[PDB]
DNA sequence: TAGTCGGTTATGTATCTAGC
DNA sequence: GCTAGATACATAACCGACTA
């Protein structure tokens, strides 16, 4: 029983079927439809496809849908359970693939994938797939051996090309599809088969106390100060993206971060600062309109003392305003005339109870739709959800005055059968589409939006559309003239803008020897072998035992990074890796990197970094340094580094281990009884030369009297050490 | 006792190496840090002002000295191409490479070179723990595949060291936990010469 | 008339999910009437039961806890001329239910109950 | 037995690929007319914000704000 | 709240014991 | 004489606990 497709749908489908291209929905209009219509239609074992970017809890809800419905050969999921030489099957048996991308990346660059047998691709997230990604190295390789097969990409999110980062050609050509198709909300197909099948949908509008109203225009007026104070500090930080309406929502902190990190090593003391108060107004926003009020009194009263002990909030705290939202604070929770309390409680909680009521009312007499029909309150975060649970089942009352003496100082089995009301956790930027889930598990007659987003919505249409003859109400809980529907309406503005952008841009676009580098099989959680691979160099995957990179027979590269370079040394590891690579290495190389979202700057006492490399180098003559601002710049090194000499090769890169030998010309001794000597109590670094050549063996050494010992070392504590060590006993 | 080559009169990091004694000296290595570590200097817009100067003296320093540092100051904005040519140019003419970002930190690595002449690499080795249980675990964890487990399977087994050393292949090979492999490794490492032959 | 039900063990409410397999090419769910409903859970009491036992011995034990009867082993049934497929997925949603009717929380199962049936001869 | 992925020819696959796909367009649902639910008291005692979501409507450029929010 | 240290996690690979 | 499963470890990137 194939999944029905909608009426908007069949053209879609059929469109992307005839050639590959960038699928674009608006928000929330079911992407995760499309993605499994097309895994339904490719579970055949005669042709295998590969699916990239998807969470395991979407995995797992396709594999037991497709398991519901009746298909055989459902898809397999690939991880570290499956090891290499067992893998190559599942690859060979043919269906849709969930592998991850490390697997994947190493499996197509070891070629132990059946990668002319590969039929096709389907990119889910699309617009995540820029360059120096792993998927967008997948797509390199694959489209580099294949050339057959078929690629397929989804997303919704058409606000992220939007954004000056991404570009939609840009991502176009890294997916290698080269056609684009929109399909917009206001798309006249969608519209006209969406407006048949609409939803009896109620808003309630509710408005704040006046205390409520007098805390947000007092939050909101000092933000709006340490916007300006902000920007007039530094004069770049100009573009409307950091305005005072964009800076009231969820995806601000990500876009402040990425004007000021890069400018993060010379920033002032004061605007260190500021950005920390916008922060904490921004929490001070959403606490005020999410959770009650003696917890928001908590919160102001945990921000006051902690400016006493360490004067955190100098910036404000101390104004006319503050002391307002201050006043007002204690005038909702306290009241003095020893103490007396008030304990007002916001009105959506009341606005919930009525809508509740209504609805039992008429689930009283609810007969003629069959039985009574289930209700799902969803909230915007688990806190919420307790919130209301502890609200209903309490009540307004004791709940206030059980959480105000808290804070401060004071049958066995059968059917329900019964109608039930389930509040469910929307957290909308984990997993969008989980309310879908919840709206098939239990299927509700009425729907109450209590924290509502855009995605929320287009998502309860379509469940609604769905289903041509069943009907569903929705609730749409909202406080007017708060922050809450500001941000409702700048989500809308800027999905138009970014839709008709990107048809503008469309509408204008349609007028246009061999050299190789062994790698480690640990490196390839990182952005270098991509790098070094674009250039032209092939890369032979394998576990070294010595070194990351292999530039030439002898040449041992070994990457650091600056934190891992401070711990390395601190630790004592790096000694040990660089004595490794100048035994068996006859050139080693040792290359410190640094990151270029960080500034290019390494930053007597033996703590001191300098004073670890310069030992480290005094020791070791013949070790190398190279300095590197970013892997695009350590690429072109390292094929700068290899202009005329030999390239290396694996299976003896693998063999180079500890039982192997080491230079002709590294060391006069046997490493392993070298080694395990210098660990054992009683040798140190000038005396090791006069036991190794006055004797032969450990087991000459074993048999020697105490006397000897004190004639070859010269101290007696270091030969009486020695003395009881080799000759102890455990029971001893 | 650092013997200054009178080249670099006009060096603002002199000024900046005070713990340490350093007078000039006709000398061709540039600052001579004692007996078998010389070095030079080179600050990054001079160098692009003149793209021969540090290939020459690197071409003329010779080949006396056992480490011959290159410490270079960084000025410029754009340091990508320089720093890849001098990484290039070091690796070719057997010279490590040190970066300094202003001339303190230059004057602490001069400082750092010459005091730590015979310094011990005490610094460098693995915190070690003196438990007789932890030493004797963590000695015979050197050779390859044996980890602590056997570790302590063979000290319940065999108690002393001395045995231990007395003890032969196939007798190492008995116990629980280690196979061919893990007795040939052991009975090598201990009944092999120091020397090479 | 078939939809999805909730039933209780105890001091939680597992909701089931009920699917209803087609008679051949024409599809019809009015056979699945609530007298065909109610005796349903009967025929898997004893087992929802043993699972909300092992539960609360992992829970007061405090580590996570396995299916050990999922997809992968499914619980084929015989009753009244209807197949029975019964899987126990996780579901990874923190879910609260309120009792209107007596306005008293009840705990949900963490474990999706999906149940699938079907006409037989 | 060797897999059947090296077996099968590539246009046999398209074959059953064209034919499965002439299968999906095929599944047309039923249609039936929602029974009425009952009128709400709280409707009666202009959901523009709901109905903008559509984003087909006028929608003038002062319709995305909110007067208190100045 | 931000720098630093330490634990956790996902993939691989020898190596031994039990069973063939 | 030849093969399956399980223990210990290696390693780099990432997240949380501390802490100043
Ligand atoms: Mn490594
Ligand atoms: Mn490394």
């Amino acid at each position: 029983a194939m999944a029905p497709l909608l009426e908007y749908e069949r053209q879609l489908v059929l469109e992307l079927l005839d050639t590959d291209g960038l699928v674009v929905c608006a928000r929330g209009l079911g992407a995760d439809r499309l993605l499994y219509h097309f895994l339904q239609l490719h579970c055949h074992p005669a042709c295998l496809v590969l699916v990239l970017n998807t969470q395991p809890a979407e995995e797992e809800y396709f594999i037991n849908q497709l398991k519901i419905e009746g298909v055989e050969h459902l898809p397999r999921r690939v991880t570290n359970e499956i090891t290499s030489n067992s893998r190559y099957e599942v690859y060979t048996q043919g269906g849709v693939i969930f592998a991850t991308s490390r697997i994947l990346v190493v499996d197509f660059l070891t070629d132990r994938i059946p990668s002319d047998l590969i039929t096709g691709i389907l990119v889910y997230r699309a617009h995540r797939i820029i360059e120096s990604c792993q998927e967008a190295f997948i797509l390199r390789l694959f489209r580099q051996k294949n050339k057959r097969g078929f690629i397929k990409a989804f997303t919704d999110n058409a606000v992220a090309f939007d954004t000056g980062f991404c570009h939609v050609e840009r991502v176009m050509r890294n997916l290698f599809v080269r056609k684009l198709y929109l399909w917009p909300r206001f798309h006249v197909a969608v519209n006209s088969f969406l407006e048949q099948h609409k939803p009896e949908v109620v808003e309630i509008h509710v408005s704040m106390t006046p205390t409520m109203l007098a805390i947000q225009t007092a939050i909101l007026d000092i933000l709006n100060a340490c916007l300006k104070e902000l920007k007039c500090h530094n004069p770049s930080l100009e573009v409307e993206d950091l305005s005072l309406e964009n800076a009231i929502g969820k995806p601000f902190d990500k876009t402040i971060r990425h004007y000021l990190d890069p400018l993060w090593h010379q920033l002032g003391a004061k605007t260190k600062s500021l950005v920390q108060d916008l922060k904490i107004l921004r929490t001070l926003l959403q606490y005020l309109s999410q959770y009650d009020c003696v917890t928001f009194l908590n919160l102001l009263e945990s921000l006051r003392a902690t400016e006493k002990a360490f004067g955190q909030n100098s910036g404000w705290l101390f104004l006319d305003s503050s002391t307002s939202m201050f006043i007002n604070a204690r005038a909702r929770v306290y009241h003095l005339p020893k103490k007396e309390l008030v304990l007002e409680s916001n009105p959506k909680w009341e606005a919930l109870t009525e809508v509740l009521k209504e609805i039992e009312a008429e689930n009283k007499e609810s007969e003629a739709l069959g039985g009574p029909g289930q209700v799902l309150i969803c909230a915007s975060d688990d806190r919420t959800c307790s919130q209301l649970r502890d609200y209903i089942t309490l009540g307004a009352e004791a709940f206030l005055l059980r959480l105000y003496r808290k804070t401060f100082e004071k049958a066995a089995f059968g059917i329900l059968k019964e109608p039930l009301t389930i509040i469910h956790p929307l957290l909308g930027c984990s997993d969008p589409y989980a309310l879908t889930r919840v709206l098939h598990e239990v299927e509700p007659r009425y729907v109450v939006l209590y924290d509502a987003e855009l995605t929320f919505v287009r998502q309860l249409e379509i469940y609604r559309a769905s289903r041509p003859g069943k009907p569903l109400r929705v609730y749409f809980l909202i406080y007017g003239g708060s922050t809450e529907e500001q941000r409702y309406l700048t989500a809308l503005r800027k999905e138009k803008e970014a839709f008709e952008k990107l048809i503008r841009e469309k509408a204008s676009m349609v007028v246009p020897t061999q050299q190789s580098i062994v790698v480690d099989m640990r490196e390839f959680r990182s952005e270098l072998p991509s790098l070094i691979h674009r250039r032209g160099i092939d890369i032979e995957p394998v576990t070294l035992e010595v070194g990351d990179y292999i530039l030439t027979p002898e040449m041992c590269v070994e990457r650091k990074s600056i934190s891992d370079l401070i711990g390395s040394l601190n630790n004592g590891r790096l000694y040990s890796q660089c004595i490794s690579m100048s035994r068996y290495y006859k050139r080693p190389v040792l290359l410190i990197e640094f990151d270029p979202s960080k500034p290019f700057s390494l930053t007597i006492s033996s703590n001191d970094i300098s004073s670890k490399l310069t030992l480290l180098t005094l020791h070791f003559p013949r070790l190398r340094i190279l300095w590197c601002p970013s892997p695009h710049a350590t690429a072109e090194l390292f094929e700068e580094l290899k202009q005329s000499k030999p390239q290396p090769d694996a299976a003896t890169a693998l063999a180079i281990t500890a039982d192997s030998e080491t230079l002709p010309e590294s060391e006069k001794y046997n490493p392993g009884p070298q080694d395990f000597l210098l660990k054992m109590p009683g040798v140190n670094a000038k005396n090791c030369r006069s036991l190794m050549h006055h004797v032969k063996n450990i087991a000459e050494l074993a048999a020697l009297s105490q006397d000897e010992l004190t004639s070859i070392l010269g101290n007696a504590a270091n030969a009486k050490q020695l003395y009881d060590f080799i000759h102890t006993s455990f029971a001893e | 006792s650092i013997i200054v080559s009178p080249r670099q009169r006009g060096n603002p990091v002199l000024k900046f190496v005070r713990n340490v004694p350093w007078e000039f000296g006709d000398v061709i290595p540039d600052y001579v840090l004692g007996q078998s570590t010389c070095a030079l200097f080179l600050s990054l817009r001079y160098h692009n002002l003149h793209p021969d100067y540090i290939h020459g003296r690197l071409q003329s320093l010779g080949k006396n000295f056992a480490l011959r540092v290159l410490l270079v100051q960084v000025d410029v904005k754009d340091p990508q191409q320089a720093l890849k040519e001098l990484a290039k140019m070091c690796i070719l003419a057997d010279c490590t490479l040190i970066l300094a970002w202003s001339p303190e930190e230059a004057g602490r690595y001069l400082e750092t070179y010459k005091a730590y002449e015979q310094k011990p690499a005490d610094l460098l080795m693995e915190k070690l723990e003196q438990d007789f249980v932890s030493r004797v675990t963590e000695c015979l964890t050197t050779v390859k595949s044996v980890n602590k487990t056997d570790s302590q399977t063979l000290l319940t087994t065999f108690g002393s060291l001395e045995q231990l050393i007395a003890a032969s292949r196939e007798d190492l090979a008995l116990c629980p936990g280690l196979g061919p492999q893990k007795a040939r490794r052991l009975f090598d490492v201990l009944h092999e010469p120091f020397l090479k032959v | 008339a078939s939809k999805k039900f909730a039933v209780k063990c105890g001091n939680f409410a597992v909701l089931v999910d009920l699917h209803i397999l087609p008679q051949g090419s024409n599809k019809d769910t009015s056979w699945f009437s609530e007298q065909k409903k109610e005796e349903v859970c009967l025929l898997l009491k004893e087992t929802i039961d043993s699972r909300v036992q092992e539960y609360l011995e992992v829970r007061k034990q405090h580590r996570p806890s396995n299916a050990e009867f999922t997809r992968s082993n499914p619980l084929s049934l015989k009753g009244y001329g209807f197949q029975i497929t019964a899987y126990f997925l996780k579901r990874g949603i923190r879910l609260r239910c309120i009792r209107s009717t007596q306005n008293a929380e009840l705990c949900v199962f963490p474990d999706r109950f999906v149940v699938c049936v079907s006409q037989l001869a | 037995s060797p897999p059947l992925l090296l077996v099968q020819d590539s246009e046999t696959t398209g074959r059953q690929i064209e034919d499965r796909v002439a299968l999906l367009l095929s599944e047309e649902v039923e249609l039936s007319s929602t029974p009425p639910l009952p009128a709400s008291r709280i409707l009666k005692e202009q959901s523009f914000l709901w109905e903008g979501s559509a984003l087909t409507g006028a929608w003038a450029m002062e319709d995305f704000y909110t007067a208190r929010l100045v």
